[PDB]
RNA sequence: UUCAUCUAGACAGCCGGACGGUGGCCAUGGAAGUCGGAAUCCGCUAAGGAGUGUGUAACAACUCACCGGCCGAAUGAACUA
C-alpha cells in the first residue's frame, strides 16, 4: 500500500568487521574472513556506531517490504557464521545393508561417497565445494559433522548428502532407510 | 472485552478480608494431584492464581489494603497464585514437605535425573509381550518370577523417548514432577 | 577492525525546506517547500519571489543542498 | 529393526506430510493453501495415508 | 471532468395556487460547471421527493469556495455506486487540501481501482475530520508523524535533445 | 454390589480384597426405592422417572470415591437424576 | 462491509498442565476420553469435555478445545468486488 520509510536492528558483535561498497559485503570475523553478492535488492545501509547496521527500501511497496526482513536474516547468517559457522548431525539408518560413507579423494578434489546402499552395485560420488570440511563423530557412531564458515554452501552440501539416498519404485514410508539430517547446530561451545 | 468478563468481583473480594498470605510459585505441577491437592484443607482458605494484569495488579488493587505493595510486584512468574492463611508456617511444612504423583512429562518427554537398576524382587509376568522381551535385559521366567542380574548403562538425562521406551521408565511409576507445595513470599500480619 | 558504510547522502524532503521550481509560471524561482500532502504532491510558499502558496507536484520542481 | 525413535527421525522428512487433492505435490503438514500454479492454489489436503 | 466545483441549488416545486409558497429544498453538489449541477440537482432530488424539472425550478446558483483553501485537512467521504454486480456503499478518506480538489482525487481512484465511473458515484457528504490521529484508514496516518523525512531515489532527467554525451546519473 | 462394568481399585493384601465396593452405579434405586436399576435391565431403558426418590444426599458420594473438595450437595444433584434420568425429584434438570 | 479483541500485556510463539468419580445410561461379544442412539457434568479453578483428532478388540499411552508463566504490542474471523 506504498509504504513510506523501513529501517531494522542488524547486530554486529565486537570481533567481526563489515566494511561494504554499494551493496556487497565484506566481512572478516574470528574465524577466517569472507565476501558476498547482494546486488539485487535496492537498499542502503547505516552503520550508526560500531555494533548496529541500517537497511532501507523507502517508497517500497509490499513485496519490498518483505525483503528487508529477509535481510535481516541474510547478512546475520554470515556474521554469526563467521564467528559461529555451522556444525551438524546426520545420523545413519540400516534396514538390512550398512553404510560407509568415507572421503575418498579423487583428483586432489575430496569427493565424498556411499557404498553399499540398499544392496546396490553403482559406486555413489558426491561433488563437495569448499567451506566445508567432513568429519564424523567419533565413537558416537554413525553420524557425519559438517564443519564451515558459510551458510548456504554447508546446507546445500548437506542437503545433497541427504537426497542421494532416495529409494525409487519401492514404498518410501516402509523403506524408511536413507540417509537423513537430526540436528543442525553451531560449532561453539553449548551449541 | 474477551477474557475479562466477571474480574471485578475474582478477587477484590477474596483478598479483601485476608491478610497474612502465603504464595505459591510452579511452573513443575501436575493437574490430577494439582486441583485435587486444591482440595486439601479447603472450607477457611481458597485457591487461586492471577494473570496478564498482574503486571498491572501492583497499580490495580492500590487501594492500600497494607501498606506493603512492593512485595506484590516482580514475582509474575510460573503458576502464580494465591493460597490464603492466617497463623505462620510452623506446621504447614509438617503437611507438603515431599509430595508428588504423576506421570512424566509427555509420552516420555524431557526429565532431569537418572535411575540406576539394582538385583531387587519383583516376580512380574509377560503381559502385553512386545515391550522389551529381546532388548538384553533378562526376562528369564524363573518358574513363576523375575529377578534381574544385568547392570544396563540406558538412562540418560533430557530425554525424548519414543514408542514402548517410555513404559519401561513408567513401568516402575517414575515421576520427576515433585513440588512440595512451597512458600517462596514473606509476608505476614 | 573498521566497521564503516559509504554516505547514504542525498538530498531530504523536510518540513520547511528550500527547493527550485523548474517548470510552469514561476519558472526557475526559489520557492520554500513547507509542508507535505501526499506522497506525490507537497505545499510551497516561498512569496518573497512572487510565488503563491499554492499545493505542487513533485515532478515538476528540483532541489538544492540548502535548508532552514 | 530401526530405533523407533530413528523411525521418528525419519518420520518427519518422508511419511507424515500433506498431499494436495488435486495436484498430488508434497505438502507440509499444516498449510493453508499449497504452493503452486497449476493447482492455482487450492484448499483442499488429505493427509497421507500410513501403513495402517 | 475538469478541476470540480461545489455548489448550492436552490429548487423549490412550482407554486400551486391551492397552496402558494412551497418548502424550498438545498443540496450541495459537486460539478465540472454550472450547468451540470442543474441536471445533477433534478437527479438526487428525484430520489427523494415528488419533482421533476418540468415540475419545478431552481432559485439560485451560488458557487462555493472555501474558506481556508491554503491549509490542509484530511477528509472522509461516503460514497456509493454500483459495479455490474450489485450496487454498493462505501468509505474513503483523502488527505487533501480543499473539498472540490479532494472529489478528484477520491474520483481519481475509485475509477483506477474498482473500476467504477462518474454517472455511478453518489457522494453522500464530503467530511473534514476534526483533528489529526483519530482517524481510520491508517494509510493516511502514514502523513501524521513528527519530522517526516523521505529521499526520493532514482531522480530521472528530461530528455530536451535525443544524444546525451554522459550516461546520465540520478544522485538527489 | 453390582453386575455392571466394575471398576477396580484394588491393591491386594494376602488374598483379601479391599471390602468395600467402588461402585458402577448399578445399585442406585433398586437399594431400597423401585427395582428398576438392576431388575428388569434388558427389557426397556433404564431413562425413566423423575420421582420423589431420596434425601440420603450424605451417603450418596460416600461409596463412589468421595472427590468433591468443597461441596458434596453439589454432586448428589448431579449424578442420580443428572448422570442418570430415573430419579432427580428436584427442577434443576438443565 | 459485519464482528470480537486491542499496553488490565493482545496475537504467533515457547515452560508446565489438562482431571477424582464415571469403566456417565442404553446399545453392547466388545464402548471407557476420542464405532454409535438419547440427553448435554459437579468440584474448584487458570481450566479442562459427561470430550476437538489419533491409538488396545476392550483397558491404558498422546495431541488437544482449554489454559497460569518469557517476549511484549497491535491481532483474528466471515464476507465483498
Ligand atoms: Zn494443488
Amino acid at each position: 500500500m506504498k509504504y513510506i520509510q523501513t529501517e531494522q536492528q542488524i547486530e554486529v558483535p565486537e570481533g567481526v568487521t563489515v566494511s561494504i561498497k554499494s551493496r556487497i559485503v565484506k566481512v572478516v570475523g574470528p574465524r577466517g574472513t569472507l565476501t558476498k553478492n547482494l546486488k539485487h535488492i535496492d537498499v542502503t545501509f547505516t552503520k550508526v556506531n560500531n555494533q548496529l547496521i541500517k537497511v532501507a527500501v523507502h517508497n517500497g511497496g509490499r513485496k519490498h517490504v518483505a525483503a528487508l526482513r529477509t535481510v535481516k536474516s541474510l547478512v546475520d547468517n554470515m556474521i554469526t557464521g563467521v564467528t559461529k559457522g555451522y556444525k551438524y548431525k546426520m545420523r545413519y539408518v540400516y534396514a538390512h545393508f550398512p553404510i560407509n560413507v568415507n572421503i575418498v579423494e579423487k583428483d586432489g578434489a575430496k569427493f565424498i561417497e556411499v557404498r553399499n546402499f540398499l544392496g546396490d552395485k553403482k559406486i555413489r560420488n558426491v561433488p563437495v565445494r569448499d567451506g566445508v570440511t567432513i568429519e564424523f563423530s567419533t565413537n558416537v557412531k554413525d553420524e557425519i559433522v559438517l564443519s564451515g564458515n558459510s551458510v548456504e554452501d554447508v546446507s546445500q552440501n548437506a542437503a545433497d548428502l541427504q537426497q542421494i539416498c532416495r529409494v525409487r519404485n519401492k514404498d518410501i514410508r516402509k523403506f524408511l532407510d536413507g540417509i537423513y539430517v537430526s540436528h543442525k547446530g553451531f560449532i561453539t561451545e553449548d551449541l | 472485552r474477551e477474557k475479562k468478563a466477571e474480574y471485578f468481583a475474582k478477587l477484590r473480594e477474596y483478598l479483601e478480608e485476608y491478610k497474612s498470605l502465603f504464595v505459591v510459585g510452579v511452573d513443575n505441577v501436575s493437574s490430577q494431584q494439582m486441583h485435587e491437592v486444591r482440595k486439601e484443607l479447603r472450607g477457611r482458605a481458597v485457591v487461586l492464581m492471577g494473570k496478564n494484569t498482574m503486571v498491572r495488579r501492583a497499580i490495580r488493587g492500590f487501594l492500600s489494603d497494607l501498606p506493603d505493595f512492593e512485595k506484590l510486584l516482580p514475582f509474575v512468574k510460573g503458576n502464580v497464585g494465591f493460597v490464603f492463611t492466617n497463623e505462620p508456617l510452623t506446621e504447614i511444612k509438617n503437611v507438603i514437605v515431599s509430595n508428588r504423583v504423576a506421570a512424566p512429562a509427555r509420552a516420555g518427554a524431557v526429565a532431569p535425573e537418572d535411575i540406576w537398576v539394582r538385583a531387587v524382587n519383583t516376580g512380574m509376568e509377560p503381559g502385553k509381550t512386545s515391550f522389551f522381551q529381546a532388548l538384553g535385559v533378562p526376562t528369564k521366567i524363573a518358574r513363576g518370577t523375575i529377578e534381574i542380574v544385568s547392570d544396563v548403562k540406558v538412562v540418560d538425562a533430557g530425554n525424548k523417548v519414543g514408542q514402548s521406551e517410555a513404559s519401561l521408565l513408567n513401568l516402575l511409576n517414575i515421576s520427576p514432577f515433585t513440588f512440595g507445595l512451597t512458600v517462596v513470599q514473606v509476608y505476614d500480619n | 577492525t573498521d566497521s564503516i558504510v559509504k554516505a547514504s547522502n542525498w538530498r531530504l524532503v523536510e518540513v520547511g525546506r528550500v527547493v527550485l521550481i523548474k517548470k510552469g509560471q514561476s519558472a526557475g524561482k526559489l520557492a520554500a517547500i513547507v509542508e507535505i500532502i501526499d506522497q506525490k504532491k507537497v505545499l510551497i510558499d516561498g512569496p518573497k519571489a512572487g510565488v503563491p502558496r499554492q499545493a505542487i507536484n513533485l515532478g515538476q520542481v528540483v532541489l538544492t543542498p540548502l535548508t532552514f | 529393526i530401526i530405533e523407533p525413535s530413528l523411525k521418528a527421525l525419519a518420520s518427519k522428512y518422508n511419511c507424515d506430510k500433506s498431499v494436495c487433492r488435486k495436484c498430488y505435490a508434497r505438502l507440509p503438514p499444516r498449510a493453508t493453501n499449497c504452493r503452486k500454479r497449476k493447482c492455482g492454489h487450492t484448499n483442499q489436503l488429505r493427509p497421507k495415508k500410513k501403513l495402517k | 471532468m475538469a478541476h470540480f466545483k461545489e455548489y448550492q441549488v436552490i429548487g423549490r416545486r412550482l407554486p400551486t395556487e391551492s397552496v402558494p409558497e412551497p418548502k424550498l429544498f438545498r443540496m450541495r453538489i459537486f460539478a465540472s460547471n454550472e450547468v451540470i449541477a442543474k441536471s445533477r440537482y433534478w437527479y438526487f432530488l428525484q430520489k427523494l421527493h415528488k419533482v421533476k424539472k418540468a415540475s419545478g425550478e431552481i432559485v439560485s446558483i451560488n458557487q462555493i469556495n472555501e474558506a481556508h483553501p491554503t491549509k490542509v485537512k484530511n477528509f472522509g467521504v461516503w460514497v456509493r455506486y454500483d459495479s455490474r454486480s450489485g450496487t454498493h456503499n462505501m468509505y474513503k478518506e483523502i488527505r487533501d487540501v480543499s473539498r472540490v480538489a479532494a472529489v478528484e482525487t477520491l474520483y481519481q481512484d475509485m475509477a483506477a481501482r474498482h473500476r467504477a465511473r462518474f454517472r455511478s458515484i453518489h457522494i453522500l457528504k464530503v467530511a473534514e475530520i476534526e483533528k489529526t490521529a483519530d482517524v481510520k484508514r491508517q494509510y493516511v496516518k502514514q502523513f501524521l508523524t513528527k519530522d517526516l523525512k523521505f529521499p526520493l531515489p532514482h531522480r530521472v532527467q528530461k530528455s530536451t535533445k535525443t544524444f546525451s554525451y554522459k550516461r546520465p546519473s540520478t544522485f538527489y | 454390589k453390582g453386575i455392571k462394568v466394575t471398576v477396580q481399585l484394588k491393591i491386594q493384601n494376602r488374598q483379601a480384597a479391599a471390602s468395600v465396593v467402588p461402585s458402577a452405579s448399578s445399585l442406585v434405586i433398586t437399594a431400597l426405592k423401585e427395582p428398576p436399576r438392576d431388575r428388569k435391565k434388558d427389557k426397556n431403558v433404564k431413562h425413566s422417572g423423575n420421582i420423589q426418590l431420596d434425601e440420603i444426599i450424605e451417603i450418596a458420594r460416600q461409596m463412589r470415591d468421595k472427590s468433591f473438595g468443597r461441596t458434596l450437595a453439589s454432586v448428589t444433584k448431579e449424578i442420580l437424576g443428572t448422570a442418570q434420568s430415573v430419579g432427580c425429584r428436584v427442577d434443576f434438570k438443565n
